[PDB]
RNA sequence: UUGAUAUAGACAGCAGGACGGUGGCCAUGGAAGUCGGAAUCCGCUAAGGAGUGUGUAACAACUCACCUGCCGAAUCAACUAG
């Protein structure tokens, strides 16, 4: 069944203006600049108003399989705009049973190494995505704080840490040590 | 059955409001059912508590009260969890007895706290086998006369924070009342009168 | 607080048993009764009921008052040997009579159908009377 | 010796998950059908066994 | 296709209540709503099954079915054969 048209819009705040280059959306938020293309999805991106900065996405005879991408595009932009006026922050607790997990932040938070995982002599160096920098939290004992503008880079960087510290050849129901996100918050709390 | 249930609910409020002209809007807060059966047991000889769906009572008072207006003051009003108490006696005396009869409900795990309570220093007197929980909460305790004694006073819980499971249990074991509330009255309807 | 509180109830009654009673298992909770506490608690609570007879035991620094919390079931099976219409009514009036009741018509049918396994007057089961509750609808007040 | 809330945090990722009864895949606790192709996306699901 | 719900406000999420006799009776060693046998009532109701599951020796503490709050327009189930 081909629908006539499915469309949904988002409302862009004043502090960031959005520029459209074909299917590439560019935001100019205060925290920086993030650019993303959408050429793999055939849609209609159009800026609506010069007073409230509305962006509209259409589908125009899409089946229910490609009806879902309309909200996905908007959600990507909504996370995209939120990431450049608010930022992202995924607090990462470090749970361990017997061996204390020793992590030291390398240059500019661009490299991090997990040293004493489960008492291994191996050193786990993991590189997070460019533009994402980690930081040891100061409020409480052991939790990594990483910031960024794009949700995918911050999340994928966070996932890199979570998968790197994993238990092999043992029950994972016990041996619950590792590094896992505690909450996926933001910055400026605004 | 559902069609039967609603209609007899409609005539239930209609006949009783035509029988009872004065009413309260009572905040149906996080109130256990054991208190609700008790609050009417203390009210059995005086009044009755009655509530329902917020639009259930609403369409009842717009759909069947064009015969006697001036009860439409509540039409804005019924929002959120509400309740109707129905006495034929005075206002203030029935006002305070519902307020005074408050049951010290426990601190459910996952509920925000509006009150700040801090334990004083004392020997609780329970068995010296629950000492492990105190270590989890951070307080150090020692055995005096074969019972658990807290050395010093530390902060327990502030307002507007998430409670912890072990703390929730330990608060109940000490038999010390947490933040607690019952039925709270917002404002009053007394034959077309509005009063807080 | 009352100089002793061993409030904790017990779900054994009727025949003495003595050894078959669970007093040694619950005795170390208050340290007062022990074996003899069961003996002194049972002698007064031997009969009425002669059944499971869950009892509330308020201590007396060594002794107890074996107040039986008047559940519907414990007395109706015991009084069964059939009408018992006034018998269930008087058994109903002796209880705490809270039942979250509003009127007497409320409480009569509460104790009425409570013995769906314990029958009712003559040749009928405690439910058809509950429909047309008219006999004694105001008799107790 | 882990604080229980941290344990529950770990249990969210390691223990509290669904397992497909045909292909033993690891699924989120709200899964209704297996996400894998090799079993045909069955609804035959069982929870991951706890260490209790 | 059949059926069901819905501005007398569905559905899904987010949050509350989830009871008195009664820790109902026969089971007992402990089963208290939830190892087993029968029942199904009352009141209050907003609903609460003298109990859908986790579980405790049991308790208990949760979850459920059932109602209520926020949310305001359609939604759900069982089948069928391409
Ligand atoms: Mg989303
Ligand atoms: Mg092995
Ligand atoms: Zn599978």
């Amino acid at each position: 069944m081909k629908t006539i048209l499915s469309n949904q819009t988002v409302d862009i705040p004043e502090n960031v203006d959005i520029t459209l280059k074909g299917r590439t959306v560019i935001v100019k938020g205060p925290r920086g600049t993030l650019r993303r293309d959408f050429n793999h999805i055939n849609v209609e991106l159009s800026l609506l108003g010069k007073k409230k900065k509305r962006l509209r996405v259409d589908k125009w005879w899409g089946n229910r399989k490609e009806l879902a991408t309309v909200r996905t595009i908007c959600s990507h932009v909504q996370n995209m705009i939120k990431g450049v006026t608010l930022g992202f922050r995924y607090k990462m607790r470090s749970v361990y049973a017997h061996f204390p997990i020793n992590v030291v932040i390398q240059e500019n938070g661009s490299l991090v190494e997990i040293r004493n995982f489960l008492g291994e002599k191996y050193i786990r160096r993991v590189r997070m995505r460019p533009g994402v920098a980690c930081s040891v939290s100061q409020a409480q004992k052991d939790e990594l704080i990483l910031e960024g503008n794009d949700i995918e880079l911050v999340s994928n960087s966070a996932a890199l840490i979570q998968q790197a510290t994993t238990v092999k050849n043992k029950d994972i129901r016990k041996f619950l040590d590792g590094i896992y996100v505690s909450e996926k918050g933001t910055v400026q709390q605004a | 059955d559902r069609a039967t249930w609603k209609s007899n609910y409609f005539l239930k409020i209609i006949q009783l409001l035509d029988d009872y002209p004065k009413c309260f809007i009572v905040g149906a807060d996080n109130v256990g059912s054991k208190q609700m059966q008790q609050i009417r047991m203390s009210l059995r000889g005086k009044a009755v508590v009655l509530m329902g769906k917020n639009t259930m009572m609403r369409k009842a008072i717009r759909g069947h009260l064009e015969n006697n207006p001036a009860l439409e003051k509540l039409l804005p009003h019924i929002r959120g969890n509400v309740g109707f108490v129905f006495t034929k006696e005075d206002l203030t005396e029935i006002r305070d007895m519902l307020l005074a009869n408050k049951v010290p409900a426990a601190a459910r795990a996952g509920a925000i706290a509006p009150c700040e309570v801090t334990v004083p220093a004392q020997n609780t007197g329970l068995g010296p086998e629950k000492t492990s929980f105190f270590q989890a909460l951070g307080i150090t305790t020692k055995i005096s006369r074969g019972t658990i004694e807290i050395l010093s006073d530390v902060q327990l819980i502030k307002t507007g924070d998430k409670v912890g499971a072990s703390e929730a249990t330990l608060l109940n074991m000490l038999n010390i009342s947490p933040f607690s509330f019952g039925l709270v009255i917002q404002q009053v309807f007394d034959n077309g009168s509005i009063y807080n | 607080p009352n100089e002793i509180k061993v409030v904790y109830l017990r779900c054994t009654g009727g025949e003495v048993g003595a050894t078959s009673a669970l007093a040694p298992k619950i005795g170390p909770l208050g340290l007062s009764p022990k074996k003899v506490g069961d003996d002194i608690a049972k002698a007064t609570g031997d009969w009425k009921g002669l059944r499971i007879t869950v009892k509330l035991t308020i201590q007396n620094r060594q002794a107890q008052i074996e107040v039986v919390p008047s559940a519907s079931a414990l007395i109706i099976k015991a009084l069964k040997e059939i009408t018992f219409d006034e018998i269930v009514n008087i058994a109903r009036q002796m209880r705490h009579r809270s039942l979250a009741r509003e009127l007497s018509g409320t409480i009569k049918e509460i104790l009425g159908t409570a013995q769906s396994v314990g029958c009712n007057v003559d040749g009928r089961h405690p439910h058809d009377i509950i429909d047309d509750i008219n006999s004694g609808a105001v008799e107790c007040p | 010796i882990i604080e229980p809330s941290l344990r529950q945090l770990a249990q969210k990722y390691n223990c509290d998950k669904m397992i497909c009864r045909k292909c033993y895949a690891r699924l989120h606790p709200r899964a209704v059908n297996c996400r894998k192709k090799k079993c045909g996306h069955t609804n035959n699901l069982r929870p991951k066994k706890k260490v209790k």
